[PDB]
């Protein structure tokens, strides 16, 4: 017959195997060694604040029921049976947000001659993730992937990292396992830290379940291509169009109007960038700060406009151009910017004096109203002088708050580990 | 239920559900096939499903569950679970959602002469291919493809159900008891079909299968109203451009390109609704784009009738040649009293060259008026004839008269 | 260990997991109810639901399940799968997606004297009815009722879980440790009650979650906006009718407000039983710049008067000349042989047609002054208008607060 | 309890849950079922389907599950699983969109005369017809029909608990109320079982919208766009901004028109109100702007290519008095030459005057028109307005 | 049949799905593997995952399932759950949102030669990076890696059925055409088990997308908004409408770039060449507006203002018009009182005829810069438009 099922019959009928009862002593714990190898980052969704990963979840642990001699089985050295027939540490995602807390597909368990029963089952998990908004788009998020057993205690079990061997010399695997042979790069976020630690709370009580814990965490950053080429640039731009309505005339030029659309384009912009974030109370976008600062500042060219339109179209007949203001206006800012016949005849004098004087005062009118027009456009003038700075300066400072963003050089603030393969701490 | 529970044992104390109901393996277990539709819930075009409610009346015979009413106390029929009993495995193949089977899985009716009879509901989201090329006056063919899951045409076999009078109801049964017809689709035809393939090696066990075909017409009254009708006014206030004056204020290209971007709204809410498929234009598209191509050529007339009409004497020469188009349209449609007197002279010759500048203005500004007049009727009769000639598309397309008996 | 088997077949021979563990016909079984808010997950408006996250806490005894640890080896405590032992049929009364049960099935705690302590997890979906008045300004009383499916009083009786300080603790539960606080919510009070029923429904336990919004988010993105473009619609009172921009500020303001209203419908709730005061703030802007339409249309008439058509009535002038320029700071600046026969008859001429253009222009003068005087009045009127509602509005939204008490 | 034990163990020892619980098989089983609407999930108009979550109480009594309680220590009533028993296959014959029966096993509650009541709940999202005519006043009248699918009227039978559907633990929703609410029983002959009737019971509920949200949200801004469409014609025509307002309140109907036409379903049964209120109201704009093109086109006719009309002056000009605040309205040859200067300058003033004066008559034409219209398209707006709306809400008010 | 129910029992009197159905424990389990893809159901390009409708049929031998026909009435084959027997535990590597392995476990046909056929339906849900350097001429290969996931290649052998998976049955996409499909066999060294190669079948499709859709919703709209762009040029500064349609023009290109925003992933692999072809235009349009301000601020400099630059009347009066064609631009007190009025008449209209002269000289010189502008500016918008999709047009015509 073969030699797995007289194997089968030995461990599991002749033996009474029970998978209700841990492999171990009452008072005694049993080792579980736990990695995770993350085969893809499937997506981080803001708005929801949820992590998906694809992740083959190891453990490892030893089964002393479940040991045989090889040379009496055939020298069979190892056997795959269903997750199902043996006792499981039953390791949950503590941080799901989903309400699937198991791995999805439960395979099979490898055991060898030693007792030692190793699974890998894979798994898409839908966790947690609290986003931070501060430098979006040149964010970095630090997720976290909280690995424990509901049905067991530290009492029970004891969980720690996979130990991998070098030369002979035992290190514990710190980082999340990223295989090259079952590893695709996620096309908007790059990983620079992959630590992974075992969390142990004192402040809970021993015979909680969630004193003890695993923890692979991943801190990621944007990559900001897309947003910075479709959405940063057109925006910027549009804004940046603003500082054209000075240069504008105030008779056929619509400065009001201009002004105005470039507002709307701003609110369009704002209120659909707002549903690509979360409505978090933590802080403002980056890409919110400089929409609303924009705004602002086109509210103001708006009401400057409407001033220099309204200083442009005074008349003799509604307004006095005083001296000052004349002076102000025009001399100073734009130096530093840049009988019987004379009887029949009363009626001919009489009508040419009248028309001269009509002449003379629409010719006066005519003079007044280029002097204010030459006023207004001093003011557009200065005006374009005071915005245009203050337009740029907040940019730039804006989005270079953005560009300098990075992560830290180290996974956690205090602690000098850099939890790479290459600074592996052998035992 | 002494004697149902005597006759449950009689025939379930031995009995396999797992085997097909033959005496010998060569034998064909045939199972009479209907369907009634209780509902037609939706026909989702984004997603290309047709959603149905429907009751699979399944009926065959059992020889392992044959018993006389006299032996037990006059028990006609028995219900049991369909669990208890073999089965032939129905699925609908063309589903999209991945259910196959029966949602809910009624009671087995076994009656005397070891007939079973079948009749669970069902909420079927099958695929249909939606042809788009006369939205939203159209019409569909959505297919139902039942089938055995594991058992082939020598195993299993399919036959369509019979009336009283003994006639084949080769068609989607309709009880008026049970139907509730859809706002949106009416049903037309509803023919059904059982067809037989050959198996994929050469000689081998063959495939059936039975197909029901849906031919669903749309009710376009609420595209009618909503969108349809809409567009078309808001469409043809392009025309009234041309009358506007051809000057500062008259807000000429305005009332154009603002025309132009309500029917890009348009266009969006259109797309909304249609699917997503490349393999052919709706009829509201090519409408909509003809008529966003007419508004554009229009603005550009618009642009050019302003160019002319604001062509000043001073920079612009007189072209004769317009001048003779224009004629060509017409009829179809003391020394101190010497400066004194030279002062005077200027003034004269002041106000008559302004005379001739302002009679200059004014030609440029009839020659405006003439190519304006001309393009309106120009623009009216393309977009006319444009919208007369893509509507007639959708006027005949009438469902075809099939050789089928209504579906009621 | 084989002691632990042992124990496990001692325990559960001749038990049974669906008998509730009454000693004596009559007796009740006492079950502590407590939680722990593992995580706030959301509170959605639109479907007047809210999704947390939590770990529950159920105390009771089961008499079968008691032994003397001194007789096997020293156990004192078994975790036992859920499925093997009785279970209070605790639910989620109030869960709105009809999901009752809790998410993972993991291991009960017996101890020796058969105390039993369960804290399955549980993502719930609870109804909670949304106060929308004050949006986005709002406080919500959001409730998970638990309470036992089947069970009566007589039966099973609830009571609140005691935390390890004792003193019949009654309040949710939260590790401020691990503990991470919503984004949008801020949890102000949280206590637990024990609701029982009158003299038919049965007993209960209440936790409630009294949440404040953080507004930060609807203040950048809707609040701020809406008082930039209200300041726009004050200053289009300022601009020239000869500038011919009203209209168009004033509308394209007016489109800006809709724009913003259209997309923040993503956001509210949409019950009928109030209105939010952000949409009351939306509507009275609106409404606001609608009368500024209004009133520039009215200035733009009022300016374009032409003088030799009407004749301004005498009260108007009186009103709008004389008395409120006085009071608006507005002071007009004004403070109020044949050849030499024909030529004179030409001279005299031209003279009275200048002073005819005196006459007329003068009148017009008049008439844009009036229409300035107005469209002052206007602007200052809009100024007191704008401010005492925005005041109104927003001291009423900013002095909501949430109760210093969770039962008033 | 060592006495329900006994008991559990004893009643299930031969039990066969697949036969009805009836000691004879030529009676039928006696079914008393009733439906409690615990909360109105949703009304989803477009896709015509209500979500509800109801508890669906059914008693009934089974024969063989009956014990003395003096043999038992007392015990009178039970909790046993649901699963293990026969139950009513009661099926909710419209489903539209989620379980045709009951997936939700809980507890039932056994009497030691054998009477059972299981009381499980459903989320029961039912095929709705929506009636759009009055939307957003409209009122819903949805039924849920519920019976036996496997077993006719000979072998089950079926009874309403009460005439009402049990409404006392109802949450009151936020966008319905419930203005009544009946189950009526009913016998149905099917084609597929001609022999026998089928029972079943169908509890419909009628709901009438609170229309408050809609009222806000959509009916007020197209007022205040549908106010501003006459006001077109009280602007000057020498603004220039006559097309800015028609054209910007006709794009603001239209993205409305396109919120409407998402917030309804697209059945042909019946026009909505306020889609007929949208197609009135854009109709109305569409006139004014033809009107006003018209108008301006009026305003701005050259007298020089223009004569005037005697019709149109005697319409406008003379006939229309209305308020009439309106009017209606020696010897050099270079001195040669200097005099005919003098005379050109006088002739080509009146040729001005008088080109101006018939400019002038065209522009009172088109004022007098402009002043007609405004008042006209006002009342019709208020009218049609009112024409649409008032019956419904008369209707509702009087009610 | 009572000799199927005889076999049946036999069969399953001693059998172990658990362990693999070899004689010897030191041989491998030979596996035909093969993909049947029956609809394409949907491209999630955004999400980036494939959703594929398909039958993954395994073919295998169990030693302990044979029997000899003639001991049971001639039975040859049966069909028996799936559940029962030993499977291979194919898994789909590269999932999204779907099951890692097979969930519907339908039947097994069953020989007498113990030869198992098993083709359980699926629904695979995996991800498929979206290149979408060409959208939407784009061309999308995307693979399906399946294999066994706890047995290495020494105790199972996966062998594809086929190079080519199985398009029979396949139901014809309306947005995806498939061009390549083949199936590839790896043998791959996992870092988890060094020790042993794990075999697996990559099956992978290449898609060539049908753009008639994205042509007629996007690209003809966009078109036809950047050809109105170059019109403004055209347009006279005295009719105060440029910057109304070079506003709408930007207004309506952020529209649409921003719901083509939304159809594409938020990778930073590439970028699009619609996403190139918009900031093109967008950039054309701003170039259009800032220099239609330079050319309006021009149109009304004045000897008020602004004097002429010699370099100016150089360029824009007469070298340009070299290419161009246009008109290259008794004394008494109140007796001496009038004589003195009538010189500055003279005077006053000599001086504001000659500033007339200066500013239709800058009117002139803004006409000849706005035809420059009109002819650059519709040869950059011909040029782009034919740049920008010429190669993939070209590319896919030639293919």
């Amino acid at each position: 017959l073969n030699e797995e099922e007289r194997l089968i019959r030995h461990l599991f009928e002749e033996k009474a195997y029970n998978k209700e009862l841990r492999p171990a002593a009452h008072k005694e714990s049993v080792e579980i060694s736990l990695a995770l190898t993350l085969s893809n980052l499937i997506s981080l969704k803001e708005v929801e604040e949820t992590l998906t990963t694809n992740v083959w979840i190891e453990q490892g642990w030893t089964d002393s029921r479940l040991q045989w001699d090889a040379e009496d089985f055939g020298n069979i050295s190892v056997l795959r049976l269903p997750a199902d027939m043996v006792w499981l540490p039953e390791i949950v995602l503590e941080n799901n947000n989903d309400g699937s807390f198991q791995i999805s597909y439960s395979c099979n368990v490898l055991i060898y001659p030693s007792g030692s029963v190793y699974w890998l089952p894979p798994a898409i998990f839908r966790s947690s993730c609290p986003i931070s908004v501060t430098y979006f788009p040149f964010d970095w998020q630090n997720c976290s992937l909280k690995f424990s057993s509901l049905k067991y205690t530290t009492k029970e079990i004891t969980l720690s990292l996979k130990q991998a061997e070098e030369d002979g010399r035992s290190y514990p695997v710190e980082w999340i396992i990223i295989d090259p042979e079952g590893f695709t790069e996620n096309g908007e976020w790059e990983i620079v830290h992959r630590p992974a630690r075992v969390n142990v709370d004192p402040s809970v009580p021993l015979d909680s379940p969630n004193r003890q814990d695993v923890t692979f965490y991943l801190i990621i950053r944007r990559k900001p291509l897309f947003y910075v080429i479709n959405i940063l640039v057109p925006c910027v731009l549009i804004s940046f169009m603003i500082n054209l309505v000075f240069y504008l005339p105030a008779d056929c030029g619509e400065k009001t109007s201009m002004a105005i659309s470039v507002l709307l384009a701003q609110s369009v912009f704002l209120l659909l960038i707002s549903k690509r974030l979360p409505a978090t109370s933590m802080a403002i976008p980056l890409i919110g700060k400089f929409l609303l600062f924009g705004m602002v500042l086109v509210t103001m060219v708006v009401v400057i406009c409407v001033i220099v339109l309204n200083i442009h179209f005074r008349t003799p007949s509604t307004h006095v151009l005083s001296e000052p203001v004349k002076k102000l206006f025009l001399e100073t800012l734009p130096e530093i910017l840049h009988q019987e016949l004379f009887s029949e005849l009363k009626p001919a004098v009489d009508g040419a004096n009248f028309i001269v004087n009509h002449m003379k005062d629409q010719n006066n009118y005519n003079e007044e109203k280029d002097c204010w027009n030459r006023v207004a456009r001093t003011v557009d003038r200065l005006c374009l002088f005071v915005v245009t700075p203050i337009m740029v300066v907040g940019t730039a400072w804006i989005f270079l708050q953005g560009a300098y963003n990075q992560p830290p050089p180290q996974p956690f603030p205090g602690d000098p580990f850099s939890y790479l393969e290459k600074d592996k701490r052998f035992i | 239920k002494n004697e149902e529970l005597r006759l449950y044992h009689y025939l379930f104390d031995t009995y396999d559900p797992g085997r097909r109901p033959v005496q010998e393996p060569e034998d064909t277990v045939t199972i009479s096939l209907k369907v009634t539709l209780t509902n037609l819930i939706s026909l989702n075009e984004k997603e290309e499903t047709l959603t149905t409610s429907v009751w699979i009346g399944i009926d065959w015979q059992d020889y392992r569950l044959n018993y006389s009413k006299g032996d037990f106390g006059g028990v006609e029929t028995l219900r049991v679970p369909s669990e208890l009993v073999w089965l032939p495995e129905i699925v609908l193949e063309n589903n999209i959602d991945g259910q196959f089977g029966v949602a809910y899985e009624a009671n087995v009716l076994v009656s005397e002469g070891g007939y079973l009879s079948w009749l669970p509901p069902a909420i079927y989201r099958s695929t249909c291919a939606v042809e788009v090329t006369y939205f939203p006056f159209d019409w569909q063919n959505c297919s139902l493809v039942f089938r055995s899951q594991t058992y082939n045409a020598e195993e299993v076999e399919f036959v369509f159900a019979v009336d009283d009078e003994g006639k084949t109801i080769s068609k989607i049964d309709i009880d008026t008891e049970a139907y509730t017809e859809n706002g949106e689709w009416a049903i037309d035809f509803c023919p059904g079909v059982i067809r037989r393939h050959d198996g994929d090696s050469a000689g081998g066990p063959g495939e059936t299968d039975v197909i029901y075909s849906l031919i669903i017409r749309r009710k376009p009254l609420f595209y009618v109203i909503n969108i349809i009708v809409p567009c078309v006014l808001i469409s043809g206030l392009v025309l009234l451009a041309y009358f506007l004056p051809a000057q500062a204020g008259g807000q000429k290209c305005t009332v154009s390109i603002n025309v132009l971007l309500a029917q890009t709204v348009f266009l969006f809410l259109i797309a909304q609704k249609t699917p997503e498929t490349s393999l052919s234009v709706p009829l509201l598209g090519r409408y909509l784009i003809f008529v966003m191509v007419v508004a554009t050529l229009i603005v550009m007339n618009c642009v050019i009738v302003l160019n002319v009409s604001l062509r000043t004497p001073t920079t612009h020469a007189m072209s004769p040649r317009l001048r003779y188009v224009l004629l060509e349209l017409l009829p179809q449609l003391a020394p101190e009293i010497r400066c004194c007197v030279d002062a005077v002279n200027f003034v004269a010759s002041s106000t008559r060259d302004q005379e001739a500048t302002g009679e200059e203005v004014s030609d440029w500004v009839r020659m405006g008026k003439a190519l304006d007049s001309i393009c309106f009727w120009a623009a009216l009769v393309l977009f006319l004839v444009g919208s007369s000639l893509i509507f007639l598309g959708a006027y005949f397309n009438r469902v075809p008269q099939l050789p089928y008996p209504p579906c009621m | 260990s084989e002691a632990e088997g042992r124990l496990r077949e001692k325990l559960f021979s001749g038990y049974d997991s669906t008998v509730r563990p009454a000693r004596e016909v009559g007796d009740r079984v006492w079950v502590s109810i407590g939680l722990t808010l593992a995580q706030l997950i959301s509170l959605n408006e639109k479907d007047e639901e809210m999704s947390t996250k939590v770990y529950l806490d159920l105390e009771w005894t089961d008499y079968r399940l008691s032994w003397d640890p001194e007789e096997h080896e020293g156990i004192d405590s078994l975790r036992i799968s859920a499925e093997s032992v009785w279970l209070p049929d605790v639910v989620l009364l109030n869960n709105n997606d009809g999901n009752f049960d809790v998410a993972l099935d993991i291991n009960v705690v017996v101890s020796s004297d058969g105390s039993m302590r369960w804290q399955p997890p549980g993502i719930y979906r609870s109804s909670c009815s949304i106060q929308v008045t004050y949006f986005p300004f709002d406080w919500q009383n959001c409730t998970m009722v638990f309470s036992s499916y089947s069970y009566d009083s007589s039966e099973v009786s609830l009571q609140t879980g005691l935390s390890p300080e004792g003193q019949e603790r009654q309040e949710v539960y939260i590790h401020e440790g691990t503990f991470i606080e919503n984004g949008q919510w801020e949890i102000i009070h949280k206590p637990s009650r024990l609701i029982q029923p009158s003299v038919g429904r049965r007993e209960e336990v209440t936790f409630y979650l009294i949440i404040r919004r953080k507004p930060l988010f609807y203040l950048v993105n809707v609040i701020a906006p809406c008082i930039l473009i209200t300041l726009l619609a004050i200053f289009v009172f300022y601009l020239p009718p000869d500038a011919g921009e009203k209209m168009g500020l004033s509308i394209f303001a007016l489109l800006t407000l809709t724009v913003f209203l259209l997309l923040l419908a993503d956001k509210v709730p949409e019950t009928s039983l109030s209105v939010p005061i952000i949409i009351k703030y939306l509507m009275f802007t609106m409404v606001l710049v609608t009368f500024s339409v209004i009133l520039s249309v009215v200035v733009l008439n009022l300016h374009h008067r032409s003088p030799h058509t009407h004749q301004m009535p005498l009260w108007v002038r009186q009103i709008f000349i004389h008395k409120l320029p006085l009071y608006l700071g507005l002071k007009r600046p004004k403070p109020e042989p044949p050849e030499l026969r024909e030529v004179v008859s030409s001279i005299s001429y031209i003279a009275r047609q200048l002073q005819e253009q005196e006459d007329h222009d003068v009148l017009k003068e008049d008439w844009q002054f009036v229409a300035m005087v107005v469209d002052r009045l206007f602007l200052w009127t809009f100024i007191i208008f704008t401010s005492v509602g925005t005041l109104v509005i927003f001291l009423d939204a900013t002095y909501h607060l949430p109760p210093a008490d969770p039962f008033p | 309890s060592e006495h329900e034990t006994r008991l559990v163990a004893k009643l299930f020892e031969d039990y066969n849950s697949v036969v009805r619980p009836v000691e004879d098989h030529r009676q039928a089983v006696e079914v008393t079922v009733g439906l409690q609407l615990i909360q109105l999930i949703n009304v989803d108009e477009v896709n015509q389907i209500v979500t509800t979550n109801v508890r669906l109480k059914q008693q009934w009594v089974d024969y063989n599950l009956k014990w003395n309680p003096d043999d038992y220590g007392g015990v009178k009533k039970i909790h046993i699983p649901s699963e293990k028993i026969w139950r009513p296959d009661l099926v909710l014959y419209n489903n539209a969109d989620g379980d045709f029966a009951i997936v939700k096993f809980t507890k039932v509650l056994l009497d030691y005369t054998g009477h059972i009541t299981w009381t499980p709940p459903a989320i029961f999202k039912s095929y709705c017809e929506i009636i759009v005519t009055h939307f957003p006043f409209d009122e819903q009248n949805c039924s849920m029909k519920l019976g036996t699918w496997t077993y006719d009227g000979s072998v089950v039978v079926i009874n309403p608990e009460s005439d009402q559907p049990d409404l006392s633990n109802f949450m009151e929703s936020g966008e319905w109320v419930i203005k009544e609410s009946r189950g009526w029983k009913h016998w149905v002959f099917y084609a597929c079982c001609p022999s026998t009737p089928y029972l079943d019971i169908t509890y419909h509920f009628v709901m009438q919208r609170l229309p408050l949200y809609f009222i806000v949200n959509v009916i007020i801004p197209c007022l205040l766009f549908s106010f501003l469409t006459g006001l077109v014609f009280y602007l000057p025509t020498d603004s220039g901004e006559k097309m800015t307002l028609s054209i910007s309140v006709l794009l603001s109907l239209t993205v409305f028109l396109l919120v409407i036409v998402e917030l309804i379903p697209s059945t042909s049964s019946a026009v909505p109100l306020i889609g007929k209120y949208m197609l009135f109201t854009m109709v109305f704009v569409i006139a004014s702007i033809i009107i006003t093109v018209i108008v301006i086109n009026t305003h701005h006719r050259s007298p020089s290519t223009h004569v005037m009309p005697e019709w149109v002056r005697k319409v406008f000009i003379d006939t229309i008095p209305n308020i009439m605040f309106f009017s209606t309205m020696i010897k050099h040859p270079e001195v040669k030459s200097a005099i005919e200067g003098i005379k050109y300058i006088a002739e080509t003033m009146k040729s001005d005057q008088e080109s101006n004066n018939a400019a002038e008559e065209w522009k009172y034409v088109a004022m007098v028109m402009d002043h007609i219209l405004l008042a006209v398209f006002m009342l019709v707006c208020i009218i049609g307005t009112l024409a649409v709306f008032a019956g419904r809400l008369i209707e509702l008010n009087q009610q």
